[PDB]
């Protein structure tokens, strides 16, 4: 995830460690963390996934995704969540009111 | 609140009551308090546990409740699964109280099969888990929680596809197994890759956890190996079993074991584990070697009695049985009932069973039950007695000039000589029962671990001021009784001790009347001559003669005053004590009959 | 005392009879959901071999007694129980008598054929309960039963309360043969006794368990998945290793024809070689409890430690392992279908030493684990406690010809007779493999 994003950055132990790698096509597995990356991630929102990848096979573009998404909701890190969910279900939803009661709730 | 329970729905009475209050008082005592529809139990054991809360959360506590609402299985709820200690109790103690008698009045071999089944096909496992996915912990936001799920989708999901012939194979068609998981999941469970985001070892688990090298950092056992007990110790019998097939295990199971990294509560599953890990010989014989080495918990021992337990249940079944048949016989035959078991020994004796005796064996097999004459041998012809009734006992005991006379002095009915052999000395910190005959009691105050007869005796003589002041100390009283039980001195039937300071509760301050009272006295007259059970006519004769105490403590205080009242409770008093012997005698020894 | 009551109800109206018959209608009318066996039980019988007395009469007079019954609830509502359970009780009989179809193989099901006796199994709705039990109170409204909940049978394989039901069968049993209800009435007694004994409020043993052998429905143990075999099952099963076991089989016959005596020295003194103590294996391995591994012993032993001494009281006969019953988890033995309560001491041949029966069995039962000597206790407590009633326990037994009372008074006498305290009971007399 990260020392992709680093690139350039990422200039001394981060390159050594490809040697760390398991040589056993360990990538066609292994490389779903930086798709991983890229479901849970933007900036570029390029490179991590796809390109060297592939296969979504429908199923590997799903299985990879509660790891993918399970963590690119996560990735958010913030908790304000009321009033913005009261402002999404402006989309309407009877329980619209809800989120409107989320949000007439204290922090 | 208002917004759905205005629904109204179904049921409405129990709930309504439980609504009603919180905001303010309670009320509903002649309901909520006592004959609700009872709210107090059906299925699951949450409902015993919200229900003292309306008992605690005012209400008069149980006001005088009188009657019930019925129970049978209710009864097995409130007894057997509710036990929620902590604060919850108060007017809710009493209401238990208030419901004793009539609670007491209503009163593996599939592993087996598996054991010398197909061990090609682990249906077993199977079944154990789709029962606890099925039920489990039922929501405690825990990490117990979390991998549950995490694993479920891994079984059925990758079954219910890419295995395709076998799916979840063993019933996975006859019993339409894993349905429910299905049912559950069916989802694109992340890559067993995915497995590194389980926590799991994503690298050790099964593949490290060697079954010799954990035999070897077992090799500690020497005490200092005990900080996880029961833990970290079945835990690691687990992992050296998954190191032991972690080739010969079926597809993705790395994924399962390797998350399952730092994963417990599998003990039950923990007998499937080693019974089909490698299967076919087990050459290190590692629970033979260690044949009683490791002393560091007796939980260890207990695991280790069911290992070996299962040994046997699986040769029966005449298999193989290398480690069985390779295993040991000597300490096998002779430890685990140091502690006990109901089978170390008694097992013991049957491959066992030839002409041998050993004093230690012997006192084993006739110090469990045995029916009083266990292997009553010898004895009799050269040198008798010395044999456990005191009568004689005490003829050659002080022919040559005293527990063992003691006791069996007290069960002669002579209360009046036990009270005086060993009025001190040492072993009686109670002494209690004979002032409680008597009604005496003098013993400043040694309420330190008081129960029974003893506790109702030491509560009973320490009545302050006198008449009138009737509920005040008899509220103590009680409350007394149920605190005292709490350091376990009276238990297994330890409630039945609340029924004597209860009549007292219901019949001592009685102001009505005085003059015929029969509000709690017609009552009590009934339930004697129905008090049949009594466990037996020995607390009969300890655990009355407290209440008979109390009858006559609180008029010694001051009869006087009573004047009206005294005249009649006392002709209450004697006739019922008339109406006891009559009815009673037949009970016991007319030793008692004839004494009192 | 209700199949007494059936018993003696007579031809003598004019006293006695008259309220006896009182009570029987009573009771039909207002609980008849718990009674119906002997007036089946008689009638079985009779229609299909009556070249004598009495009976006959009996049997016309319950007729006109049920017939009343019937119609007498207010009309004829009674039979909607009433005759319904009288009809299918019949038809249960006629269907049980027809079976012995020989066949060969062990199977030969598919459910009921044509009977309707699973095709109409939710047909008669509540299927009376034929033995089971169900009680309220000392009488009151106890009506109330699984039956409703039985109305289920089960194809070419239920249990009322979904819980576990067998049934006994053998290729038929004919209802009408129906004999030795006496045993059964002991059985009851056995259970009476022990309760009639206050202390059983803590005590044990008395058991009993019934069926429906008044139309000689025995109940199958099984379903119960309490262990439960016969014992001479497990007996011929196990017998195999060691020695032979054919040797002592066959010594049983040869030692034994004699137009006088001497048996012992051909047999009884040769097959005594080579003992060593042995079986273990069911005993041992069928209920690892640890904790229960003991207490089914215990259990069982008190119940085996008592059987010792009421099996041991009448004189009952045949037994001869094959009546009596194993079972495990806890298991409490009982005899099965027993006649000739008297000693025959020699029935026919083999010159029966009449014992209390043990045939090695008990030996190693309680030998093997909890060796022996003990089961004395409560042997000398089950006997003793008879004589704090005495005679409570003998009037009933006096109820439940020289022969009858000697062998009754000889009860008396070995309930008392003089020197008691501890005592003692008792070469051997062969063919029912008398060595296990």
């Amino acid at each position: 995830y990260f020392s992709q994003g680093f690139n350039q950055k990422w200039i001394l132990d981060m390159l050594h460690a490809i040697t760390g790698n398991g040589d056993a096509y360990l990538v066609d597995n292994s490389y779903y963390l930086c798709i991983p990356l890229a479901f849970i991630s933007g900036g570029v929102n390029e490179l991590i996934f796809d390109i060297l990848p592939q296969i979504s096979g429908k199923t590997t573009v799903k299985y990879h995704k509660k790891y993918r998404l399970l963590m690119l909701k996560w990735i958010i890190r913030f908790t304000l969540t009321e009033l913005r969910s009261t402002v999404e279900k402006l989309f309407p939803t009877s329980y619209l009111s809800p989120y409107l009661f989320e949000n007439s709730s204290v922090s | 609140i208002k917004l759905l329970e205005h629904r109204d729905l179904i049921k409405i009475k129990t709930w309504k009551y439980c609504l009603d209050a919180i905001f303010g008082n309670i009320v509903q005592d002649d309901i909520y308090e006592n004959t609700e529809l009872l709210d107090a139990s059906d299925c699951g054991v949450d409902d015993v546990v919200l229900v003292s809360l309306l008992f605690s959360y005012a209400r008069r506590p149980v006001a005088s409740k009188i009657g019930c609402s019925l129970s049978k299985a209710a009864a097995i709820n409130i007894l057997k699964h509710h036990v929620p200690k902590e604060y919850l109790s108060k007017n809710f103690k009493l209401w238990f109280a208030a419901l004793s008698r009539r609670i007491l009045q209503q009163e593996h071999l599939k592993n087996f099969e598996m054991v010398f089944r197909h061990p090609e096909q682990p249906h077993m496992i199977y079944q154990r888990i789709s029962t606890f996915n099925k039920e489990a912990e039922l929501y405690d936001s825990t990490e117990v929680f979390f991998i549950s799920e995490c694993i479920l989708t891994y079984l059925v999901g990758y079954s219910i596809g890419n295995s395709e012939s076998e799916f979840c194979f063993r019933d996975n068609i006859m019993n339409e197994n894993k349905d429910k998981v299905a049912p559950l999941d069916k989802d694109v469970l992340n890559a067993i890759y995915p497995l590194a985001n389980n926590f799991g070892m994503e690298s050790f688990i099964c593949d490290t956890y060697l079954s010799v090298n954990e035999p070897y950092n077992c090799w500690l056992s020497k005490f200092a190996r005990s900080l996880i007990h029961q833990i970290s110790f079945n835990i690691p019998p687990i992992v050296c079993l998954y190191p032991l097939c972690k080739g010969s295990t079926a597809f993705c199971e790395l994924v399962l074991t390797d998350l399952f990294f730092l994963s417990t509560t599998y003990d039950p599953k923990s007998c499937l584990n080693w019974s089909n890990r490698i299967f076919t010989q087990i050459a290190m014989l590692l629970h033979v070697k260690d044949s009683e080495i490791k002393l560091k918990m007796l939980f260890n021992v207990i695991k280790m009695i069911r290992m070996g337990s299962r040994c046997k249940e699986r040769n029966c079944l005449r298999i193989y049985s290398s480690l069985d048949l390779q295993e040991i016989c000597q300490i096998s035959l002779k430890i685990k009932e140091f502690k006990f078991g109901y089978l170390l020994f008694e097992e013991m004796n049957m491959p066992n069973i030839r002409e041998m005796n050993i004093n230690t064996l012997q006192k084993i097999y006739e110090c469990i039950n045995d029916g009083d004459f266990l292997a009553g041998l010898p004895v009799p012809h050269s040198i008798e007695g010395v044999l456990n009734r005191f009568l004689f006992n005490n003829a050659d005991f002080d022919a040559n000039y005293k527990e063992s006379l003691i006791k069996a002095t007290e069960d002669s009915g002579f209360y009046g000589l036990t009270s005086l052999l060993e009025s001190r000395l040492s072993g009686s910190s109670d002494v209690y029962k004979w002032n409680l005959e008597l009604g005496d009691w003098k013993l400043l105050t040694p309420k330190v671990v008081d129960s029974k007869a003893k506790g109702l005796y030491y509560a009973i003589k320490n009545l302050p001021q006198d008449v009138g002041f009737a509920e005040k100390s008899l509220e103590k009283s009680l409350l007394t009784i149920f605190d005292s039980r709490q350091h376990f001195i009276s238990q297994t039937e330890w409630m039945d001790t609340l029924n004597a300071i209860i009549e007292f509760i219901k019949i001592a301050a009685i102001p009505q009347d005085v003059t015929s009272f029969p509000q709690t006295l017609m009552s009590i007259m009934k339930a004697d001559k129905e008090r049949l059970n009594t466990i037996d006519f020995y607390d009969h004769k300890t655990t009355l003669k407290s209440r008979h105490t109390l009858m006559n403590v609180l008029s010694r205080n001051s009869l006087d005053e009573n004047v009206k009242c005294s005249k009649y409770l006392r002709l209450g008093s004697i006739i019922q004590l008339a109406n006891y012997v009559q009815l009673a005698i037949a009970n016991g020894a007319p030793q008692d009959a004839l004494r009192n | 005392w209700v199949n007494q009551i059936a018993s003696k109800i007579s031809m003598e109206e004019n006293e006695f009879q008259k309220p006896l018959q009182l009570t029987m209608k009573r009771l039909l009318y207002k609980l008849p959901y718990d009674s119906l066996y002997s007036v089946m039980s008689i009638l079985l019988y009779e229609k299909q071999s009556n070249k004598d007395t009495n009976i006959s009469q009996k049997i016309q007079a319950v007729k006109k007694i049920l017939l009343e019954l019937q119609g007498y609830d207010r009309g004829a509502f009674a039979k909607k129980y009433l005759l319904p359970v009288q009809e299918f009780c019949e038809m249960s009989v006629e269907l049980a008598n027809l079976k012995f179809v020989q066949n060969t193989k062990t199977l030969r099901l598919a459910n009921l054929k044509i009977g309707q006796y699973w095709l109409k199994q939710l047909n008669m709705e509540k299927l009376p309960l034929p033995t089971s039990n169900f009680t309220v109170k000392s009488s009151a409204d106890g009506r109330k039963a699984r039956p409703y909940i039985v109305s289920v049978n089960e194809t070419v394989g239920f249990n009322i309360s979904d819980g576990t039901t067998q049934k006994a069968l053998m290729k038929g049993s004919n209802d009408d043969l129906r004999q030795d209800a006496i045993m059964e009435q002991v059985f009851q007694q056995v259970n009476k006794v022990l309760q009639n004994d206050k202390v059983l409020r803590n005590l044990d043993l008395g058991i009993r368990t019934y069926k429906v052998v008044p139309l000689g429905p025995k109940a199958g143990i099984i379903e119960f998945v309490a262990n439960s075999t016969s014992l001479h099952q497990i007996l011929s099963k196990l017998h195999t290793n060691d020695k032979i076991t054919f040797d002592q089989a066959r010594k049983g016959m040869k030692a034994v024809q004699t137009k006088s005596n001497e048996e012992r020295l051909k047999a009884y003194l040769k097959i005594t070689n080579e003992i060593k103590p042995q079986l273990r294996n069911f005993f041992f391995d069928s209920f690892p409890d640890p904790l229960d591994w003991f207490e089914a012993k215990k259990t069982y032993t008190k119940g085996v430690a008592a059987s010792s001494i009421v099996g041991y009281i009448l004189g009952l006969g045949d037994r001869h392992l094959n009546n009596i019953l194993l079972d495990c988890s806890t298991g409490e033995p009982i005899h099965i279908d027993l006649g000739i309560a008297f000693d025959q001491g020699k029935l026919l041949p083999i010159p029966e030493l009449v014992p209390f029966r043990l045939t090695r069995d008990i030996v190693d039962g309680f030998g093997v684990t909890g060796v022996d000597g003990l089961f004395r206790r409560s042997c000398e407590r089950v006997y003793a406690v008879l004589r704090k009633d005495y005679v409570k326990v003998m009037c009933v037994l006096n109820i439940l010809n020289q022969e009858s009372y000697r062998a009754l008074k000889g009860v008396e006498e070995k309930l008392m007779g003089n020197g008691l305290s501890v005592e003692s009971s008792v070469v051997i007399y062969m063919g029912w493999s008398p060595f296990y």
